[PDB]
RNA sequence: AAAGAAUUUAAAACAUAUUAGAUUUAUCUGAUGUGUGAGACCGUAAGGUGAUUUCUAGUUAAUCCUUUAAUAAUAAGGCUU
RNA sequence: UGGAAGUAUAAAUCGAAAAGGUGAUAGUAUUCAUCAAAGUCUAAAUAUUACAGGAAAACUGAUAGCAAAGAAGUACUGUGAA
RNA sequence: AGAUUUGAGUAUCGUAAGAGGACUCCCUUAACUUAAGCAUAUCAAUAAGGGAAGGAAGAAAAAAUAACAAUGAUUUCUUAAGUAAUGGCGAAUGAAAAAGAAAAAGACCAAGUUGAUA
């Protein structure tokens, strides 16, 4: 006897077998960031981004990263990643 | 290691330590002739992932390439063209500027081998790369297994026939699959294949 | 063979088999489907009159493999495993053993009710059925299967 | 140009068939330009054992 | 019929014509024979596995893959490194699809060890791999008496009833109920029981034969059996069962998930 | 309310617990563990139980088709006039 | 480009990452699947009307077949390309 | 004075050039022609112009297909297929996965680590 060909339960029954494997870094990455931060310091669009964060402009300063990005998640992490400097300070 | 703080360090382009530092070696390069050796890499990080290595028989060549764009070589703009050929600006050439610059030290230095080139800087009206160049002929490339593959007779000008990564690129070999489906295995190529009227010989 | 042309039979006729008055000339109103709307526009309305427009939606990129479904109706069902076995298992019922048609081992994946069955017990395996096939294969007394 | 046929081979090996029994015939294989006055039998047969030694 | 024809374009330059054809038959095969002489093992087309083909129009049927994955060859017990250059071919880029699969090719390759005959590196009768099998040919010989007790006093309770069902199905073509439950019942006792530790490695067949050359192992070792007519035993459930409903039901369970996330929002 | 065995041994993803190390950052790196995810129903006593499907009665939800891994609200494309 | 709210390349401007790309109808979100770009090399199966050496032919047989079956790209024309 | 960096002249040992380009890899925004006119489109990676190669060259080891009982570098042949799609949706242009064969082969740099460091 052999399953069924349609439906969310769907195909001829067998043991399927990957390992969603995480590209990350290692906990050094950070000293390297902060390192390389210090020395080189933040970019005219990065600035203009921290200004706009203080007064309070968390929607402007989106709009202004996708500008610059042109990504919506890109610009959500140069947002979160600009944001985590200035509670830093 | 040093090398992995430098490629951090050269990602921030638009800090002011390497803005400063490319704006007075872009100045120097604006004086100096168009090509001309350089005693080792301005961009060591970029130079050794590129396949530099700092030996015998590894040379700097660096050009400077008018960048921009320029308009098409007719006799005052004229072209006796239909109204679907008839423009002479916003024509943008095939070839990246990466690739022509190569071509140019290649021809002038036909006795060595283009391995690959980077970027270095540029300003309002130039754009100034980096060649690296590979004597064939030296004794210790020749008896290196994991380099002479240079001294074959097919790698003659290899910039010019278009096997360096700048001149690959402008041939379409950036990735693979039906984004690449004309330029499969060499786009011209392809196309004959494809066009090719096949007549077997007990064909009905 | 070319002496069984029409060339070898108007050799001495002038024209060749085309007229004095109108010539064989180059072409006879263009090259290819030329004029499909203006001079053949009433060879195209009587002998294509769908030929001009849009019809339906489109696919960009078809998966044509996911059309494919061979279909066997029930009639001719039995004649994947020949008439030998067929008379064989002809005086089965509910309780011994009765002959599995493999529909998709044959290479048929839906199973349509057309025509009529042999007054045998049989089961049948395939992926699809249809409502008159299913009721057609159960009132002759068998069952239906499915697959994949 | 077309240079070589196509042709079914059930038609192929119908017209072998057609050829092997003609060979049999004695009026078709004379009519055909054969001098076959005095062989024994028109399906001419000979021994495995004589063709072994030649 | 409204023609489409593509011969606006210089096709005389396109034409390719196949006048070398009866010349390739004879460079491939001359070069095929060159390679059976040169190393007989080379043109072997080195074993290869049983993928099924793709979509769900061809997803029945089994055909050659390239290369073994690293599980299959652990589960066969050979090493990835050793496999190359026996004849075997190695896919680490292939990712185990399924378990059937996984059983399928390890059965693929254990056969195939099985009939691999290993010549000896150096010809010589002084090679230390055959001086290495005498001096530990005492040991086998107590080895193997040991796995001769074993799987002849485990495997005993299921061998009399496998026996059994032979009998009773050949006493029927000439019961079963209660002949084939017996065994199942043993079964699943038996594979309650194995719930342990096996070699990483088997040895590698070496001796000294006369050469017999076989050109393929794909061609010996079949991907599927032949298919009989497969017969089943009707039953009040097969007629019960409804598959009209099931296939309508599966339908209209996938089509109803568009309504209950739409139902929830609101 | 009425019929309903469901097919049969070689396994990895890790949701985790619990430990052996390292780390202060937006923290990670091994191994042990159960479930997950599992499917051989109890019958030589007639066969019951039981997943899953059918019909009837109210309930809440969705409801012309498509964007081809699955949904959603925007957008776009289909069909008729 | 067959690639259709952009398949590929290039230019001007802009420009990432405690990663990410793709699932060809633009957008956001949550799952799923599959890979891990931006350096290099790599035989075999494949093409060929340059040219050289051979073998064949339902090909032409001196207005035919290469323009040329003899000192043929020769005699001859043009400032020259030809 | 001395320690380096950089740039030159000279000497020695070598290297490139030119011929050929049938097949191979590319740069360039031709027109005649078709659309019974013509202006996008077609002719068309086609002619001419230019560069670079070898006995073959190009490509090649997945940021690849698929939604399967799933495959697995490249190349070439069959089929898909005049199909999906593109187009004054006109004239016309037009692939690819699957599947079947020929052949089969995988290895390196960069980054990281070892530093009485070579």
């Amino acid at each position: 006897m052999a399953g069924i060909a349609v439906g969310l339960k769907r195909g001829y029954p067998v043991h399927t077998m990957t390992a969603k494997r995480h590209y990350g870094v290692t906990k050094r990455k950070h000293v390297v960031n902060d390192v390389i931060r210090e020395a080189c310091g933040f970019s005219a669009y990065e600035r203009h981004m921290m200004d706009l964060l203080r007064r309070g402009l968390d929607k402007k300063a989106l709009k202004y990263a996708k500008k610059h990005l042109g990504t919506h998640k890109r610009g959500l992490a140069k947002r979160d990643e600009i944001q985590r400097a200035l509670e830093a300070i | 290691g040093a090398y992995k703080y430098i490629n951090a360090l050269n990602r921030k382009k638009q800090s002011d330590v390497l803005r400063f530092l490319r704006r007075i070696r872009c100045w120097e390069l604006r004086h100096l002739p168009r090509i001309h050796r350089v005693a080792r890499p301005t961009n060591p990080e970029r130079a050794r992932r590129l396949g530099y290595k700092p030996k015998s028989g590894f040379v700097i060549y660096s050009v400077r390439i008018h960048r921009g764009n320029r308009k098409v070589s007719a006799r005052k703009g004229i072209v006796h063209r239909k109204p679907a050929c008839q423009g002479i600006h916003k024509i943008k050439r095939v070839k990246s500027l990466q690739a022509i610059a190569e071509q140019r030290v290649g021809k002038h230095c036909g006795a060595l081998r283009v391995l690959n080139s980077y970027f270095i800087g540029q300003d309002s009206t130039y754009r100034f790369f980096e060649v690296i160049l590979v004597d064939p002929f030296n004794a210790a490339i020749r008896n290196d297994p994991k380099m002479n593959w240079i001294c074959a007779d097919k790698q003659k000008r290899r910039e010019a026939r278009g096997l360096t990564s700048a001149a690959k690129k402008s041939r379409g070999f950036t990735g693979k699959g039906r984004r690449y489906n004309k330029i499969g295995a060499g786009a011209r190529g392809n196309l004959k294949r494809r066009n090719l009227l096949q007549l077997k010989r007990y064909r009905s | 063979a070319t002496r069984f042309r029409q060339t070898r039979r108007r050799r001495g006729h002038v024209s060749m088999g085309y007229g004095r008055i109108g010539k064989h000339r180059k072409q006879r109103g263009g090259r290819g489907n030329a004029g499909g709307q203006h001079h053949r526009k009433t060879w195209f309305t009587t002998f294509h009159p769908d030929y001009f427009g849009k019809h339906g939606m489109r696919v960009f990129h078809l998966k044509a493999n996911k059309y494919y479904c061979p279909s066997i109706n029930v009639d001719s069902l039995w004649s994947l495993v020949g008439k030998d076995v067929q008379a064989q298992y002809k005086n089965a019922k509910v309780g011994e053993e009765v002959p599995v048609i493999d529909c998709v081992k044959h290479g048929y994946f839906k199973v349509l009710g057309k025509g009529f069955l042999p007054k045998q017990p049989v089961i049948v395996r395939a992926r699809y059925f249809s409502e008159k096939a299913q009721q057609k294969i159960k009132a002759v007394g068998g069952a239906c299967e499915l697959t994949a | 140009r077309k240079w070589q046929r196509k042709t079914p081979k059930q038609m192929r090996r119908f017209a072998v068939a057609s050829c092997i029994a003609a060979s049999a015939v004695p009026a078709l294989v004379s009519a055909r330009g054969h001098h076959i006055a005095g062989v024994p039998q028109i399906p001419l047969v000979v021994n495995s054992k004589s063709i072994s030694v030649i | 019929a409204v023609s489409n024809i593509h011969f606006c374009k210089d096709w005389r330059s396109k034409v390719h014509t196949w006048f070398k054809q009866p010349f390739r038959k004879i460079r491939r095969h001359q070069t095929r024979v060159e390679k059976a002489k040169a190393v007989f093992p080379a043109t072997i087309k080195s074993l290869k596995p049983s993928v099924h083909c793709m979509n769900q129009r061809f997803n029945y049927k089994l055909r050659l893959g390239r290369g073994f994955t690293l599980k299959e060859l652990r589960a066969a017990k050979i090493d990835k490194n050793l496999a190359r250059t026996i004849g075997i071919a190695v896919d680490p880029r292939r990712k185990e699809s399924s378990k059937e699969c996984l059983n399928r090719n390890a059965q693929r390759l254990t056969e195939y060890m099985n009939r691999l005959v290993v010549l000896p590196k150096v010809h010589a009768a002084t090679a230390k791999r055959l001086v290495l099998n005498k001096k530990n040919a005492e040991a086998k010989t107590k080895k193997a008496a040991e796995i001769k007790k074993f799987i002849a006093e485990h495997n005993k309770t299921i061998k009399e009833l496998k026996i059994k069902v032979a009998a009773a199905k050949k006493d029927y073509a000439k019961e079963l109920k209660a002949c084939l439950k017996g065994l199942k019942k043993a079964q699943v006792a038996f594979a309650a029981q194995v719930a342990k530790k096996t070699k990483q490695f088997n040895k590698l067949p070496v001796q000294q034969k006369e050469a017999k050359q076989v050109l393929d192992a794909n061609k010996v070792i079949r991907l599927t059996a032949p298919c009989t007519l497969e017969t089943k035993t009707l039953t009040k459930g097969m007629k019960a069962f409804d598959a009209v409903a099931h296939l309508r039901k599966a339908k209209n369970v996938a089509k109803a998930v568009s309504g209950i996330v739409k139902g929830q929002k609101k």
